[PDB]
């Protein structure tokens, strides 16, 4: 190859050939803003690189072309990235979010790798054909550390060193080199840390580093240069190029940085998603973030049960398990302000209200097959319930105060609730039992009400004690109803038939504004404590603190999974029993059809026409 | 630009 050398400074990427020693080139790139940190792949000549103004991850080949961003949803200071090119992964790490992550080059199957006593790693550096990748910390107390490429066997391999950067393998040696920001050295160890050496102490600012053959780059703030010295003695310096100001990363562009073997490189180790390096020449399968590996030891199987929670403009997936898995963040693009979700188990989707778009739109958990359901005749949709049996969408509509009718794929049903001084907004659906609950916000009357999924059999359930019931939970096993007053601030229960109706907690509770069932827990969301909390219906654990300072919360849904033999036992979940549009669980076992209130049920007692 | 000076630390072209 031509050997190149890559920095990054402002929005610009630059380029400066290392056998010419002086032709400088920008990469025409567009829609930049702070370029950061800088990897390859070798075997394409793909450029990687981070923004820390944008908080993204892109690639492109170095004529710009092919420009696409494939990490765009959950970094804060994503300061550290490294290409894997032998088992095709991208790594990073984030000051911001105390994360090291891992995806597919292309940004599939993002797994978490380090979480848990994580202090602002900065700087990474992959060696596949080992097994390992290291780090830099600019936290507490600062440090360069050692693991797997899965994350496991973690330890520190540097204790005493300043904020270090610019962490380089030299893969020929065995050598590690960095720079010490708070000392201004370049230093180098082998790769357990040992054998230390000081390589130059002279250089007023040294930012940035990276080694090629026999030499060692740097970039120096104060001298505003990309210098280069003999690797070993630190001699030979020389100025690459001056007049380069606040140079934040500067990258060898040469194959013979990337070179090596292991089994990932060779059909990715059987493994159907991760193909991590383990030390000393090993690989494992890995999986995407709260997925599981199988028994083969080379496939993954998606969670089956899970909590979702949602912010101002983030949805958020949430498991309980062994690990203590972090959340993850879904890449859903173009959220604003998201007022409320729900999901739907049968073709896995998740679906959810905007209110700044004033929209219900839907996708899978990975982000794609983003789709509108229900879009603007000024509509303001205000909370969404889904009916998984006859594939409906229940939802509430702030602007004309009515319950609306969709089906998943966006047609129409209907309304079923409508009255000049209805204030329809909180909103959960019963198909189990044929019934739908919501809340009632009439102006100095809060009720809460419940009907049949046609609207019919409208009745009060409660009318005191209520001053803004503004969320609705309820689960079909514990036969109750659940509720949160943000007046009130508490959250109180009652039988499905309104009978029982009891405070279930009112204390270190500032502004509950969703609450879900999972299991025998009730979990809520307290946006002003920036908190979810969980309680035990049985009685016998109290209850907890699930997660706190998480700021802008906005709903929060639990997801069991679905018994599929159970589920096509409900009589709507065959063919919508026959009817056009509402199907009606009886109790008599057996179901009737009915309609929106804009149609009239037809003499096949199945279908629904225009009245005459 | 200049997020990451904005935390870590100033120079002209920021702000
Ligand atoms: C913009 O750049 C991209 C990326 O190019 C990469 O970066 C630049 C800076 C150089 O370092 C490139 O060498 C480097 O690949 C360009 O897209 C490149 O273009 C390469 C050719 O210039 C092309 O490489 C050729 O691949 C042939 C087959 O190999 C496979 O091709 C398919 C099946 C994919 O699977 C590839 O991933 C895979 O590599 C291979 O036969 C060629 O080897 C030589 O080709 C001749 C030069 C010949 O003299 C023989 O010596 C031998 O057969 C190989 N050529 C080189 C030079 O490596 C590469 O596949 C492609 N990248 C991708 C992802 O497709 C892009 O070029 C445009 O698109 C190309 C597809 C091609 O049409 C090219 O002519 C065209 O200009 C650049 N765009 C613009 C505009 O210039
Ligand atoms: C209940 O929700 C549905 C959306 O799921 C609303 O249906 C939409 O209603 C509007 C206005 O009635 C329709 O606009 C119409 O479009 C036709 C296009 O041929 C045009 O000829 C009309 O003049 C009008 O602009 C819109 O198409 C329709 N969308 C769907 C998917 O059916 C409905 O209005 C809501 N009901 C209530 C009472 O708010
Ligand atoms: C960088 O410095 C090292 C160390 O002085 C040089 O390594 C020497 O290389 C010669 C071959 O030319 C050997 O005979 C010596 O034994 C090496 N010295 C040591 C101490 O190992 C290296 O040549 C220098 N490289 C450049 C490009 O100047
Ligand atoms: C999948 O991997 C696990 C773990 O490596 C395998 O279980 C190991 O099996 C060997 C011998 O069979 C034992 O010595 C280890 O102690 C086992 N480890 C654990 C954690 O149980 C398992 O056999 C592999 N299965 C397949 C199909 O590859
Ligand atoms: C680097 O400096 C050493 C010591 O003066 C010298 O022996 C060597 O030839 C120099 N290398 C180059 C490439 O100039
Ligand atoms: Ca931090
Ligand atoms: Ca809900
Ligand atoms: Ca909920």
């Amino acid at each position: 190859s031509e050997a190149f050398l890559l920095f990054s400074r402002r929005a610009d990427i630059r380029r400066i050939s290392l056998e010419t020693n002086n032709n400088n080139v920008a990469i025409p790139l567009t829609g930049v803003k702070e370029a950061s940190a800088l990897d390859f792949d070798v075997t394409d000549n793909r450029i990687y690189w981070t923004d820390i103004s944008l908080k993204t991850i892109s690639r492109a080949f170095m004529n710009g072309s092919a420009l696409e961003h494939v990490v765009e949803f959950g970094l804060d200071y994503p300061e550290g990235m490294a290409v894997d090119w032998l088992g095709k992964n991208l790594y990073w790490a984030d000051t911001g979010t105390n994360r090291i992550e891992v995806s597919k080059l292309d940004g599939q199957h993002r797994q978490v790798l380090v979480w848990k006593d994580l202090d602002s790693p900065r700087a990474l550096a992959l060696d596949p054909a080992e097994g390992f990748m290291y780090w830099t910390e600019w936290g507490g107390k600062p440090k360069i550390d050692r693991a797997a490429m899965d994350g496991s066997e973690r330890t520190t391999l540097v204790p005493n060193v300043g904020r270090a950067n610019g962490l380089t393998i030299d893969y020929a040696k065995r050598r590690l080199y960095w720079t010490d920001l708070d000392t201004n050295l370049i230093e180098s160890s082998n790769m357990l840390g040992l054998n230390r050496e000081v390589i130059a102490d002279d250089l007023p600012h040294p930012f940035g580093l990276t080694q090629y053959q026999d030499y060692i780059y740097w970039t120096d703030w104060s001298r505003r240069s990309i210098e280069r010295a003999n690797k070993t003695s630190g001699q030979n310096r020389t100025i690459i190029q001056g007049h380069l100001d606040y140079v934040m990363d500067i990258l060898v562009f040469h194959s013979s940085r990337q070179s090596g073997w292991n089994e990932c490189a060779s059909s990715n180790g059987h493994c159907s998603h991760l193909c991590l390096a383990v030390p000393v020449g090993g690989f494992v399968c890995g999986c995407p973030a709260h997925y599981s590996l199988n028994a083969d030891n080379r496939t993954c199987s998606a969670p089956t049960t899970f909590l979702l929670f949602s912010q101002k403009s983030a949805i958020n997936r949430m498991v309980i398990d062994e690990q203590q898995s972090p959340d993850i963040i879904l890449p859903i693009h173009s959220l604003r302000n998201v007022r409320a979700i729900d999901y739907d188990p049968l073709d896995k989707q998740l679906y959810w209200i905007d209110s700044r778009q004033n929209m219900i739109r839907k996708a899978q958990e990975d982000g794609s097959q983003g789709f509108t359901v229900v879009v603007s005749l000024e509509i303001q949709p205000y909370d969404l319930s889904i009916d998984i049996y006859s594939r409906y969408i229940y939802w509430t509509c702030e602007a004309t105060n009515v319950i609306n009718v969709t089906r998943l794929d966006g047609r129409s049903v209907g309304v079923v609730l409508k009255g000049e001084q209805d204030r329809p907004r909180a909103i959960v659906v019963n198909p189990e039992k044929g019934y739908m609950y919501f809340t009632n916000l009439q102006e100095r009357s809060p009720k809460i009400e419940r009907a049949a999924l046609d609207g019919t059999e409208r009745e009060v359930l409660f009318f005191s004690g209520l001053s803004k019931p503004i969320a609705l939970a309820l689960d079909s096993r514990l036969g109750k109803l659940f509720w949160a007053d943000s007046d009130l601030r508490r959250i109180e229960s009652s039988d499905l038939s309104g009978a029982n109706r009891i405070v279930l907690e009112d204390s270190n509770i500032l502004q509950p504004v969703g609450l879900t069932v999972f299991e025998n827990w009730l979990y809520w969301i307290d946006k002003q404590q920036q908190m979810i909390e969980k309680i035990d219906m049985t009685g016998r654990e109290g209850r907890t603190k699930v997660q706190a300072r998480i700021a802008q919360l906005s709903d929060i849904h639990a997801v069991k999974e679905l018994n599929l033999q159970e589920y096509r036992q409900h009589p709507c979940a065959q063919d919508n029993g026959g009817c056009s549009h509402i199907c009606l669980v009886k109790g008599d076992g057996t179901t009737r059809c009915s309609c929106p209130m804009h149609l009239v049920l037809l003499q096949d007692e199945l279908s629904c026409g225009e009245p005459p | 630009g200049c997020r990451w000076f904005m935390k870590w630390f100033p120079p002209h072209w920021c702000g």
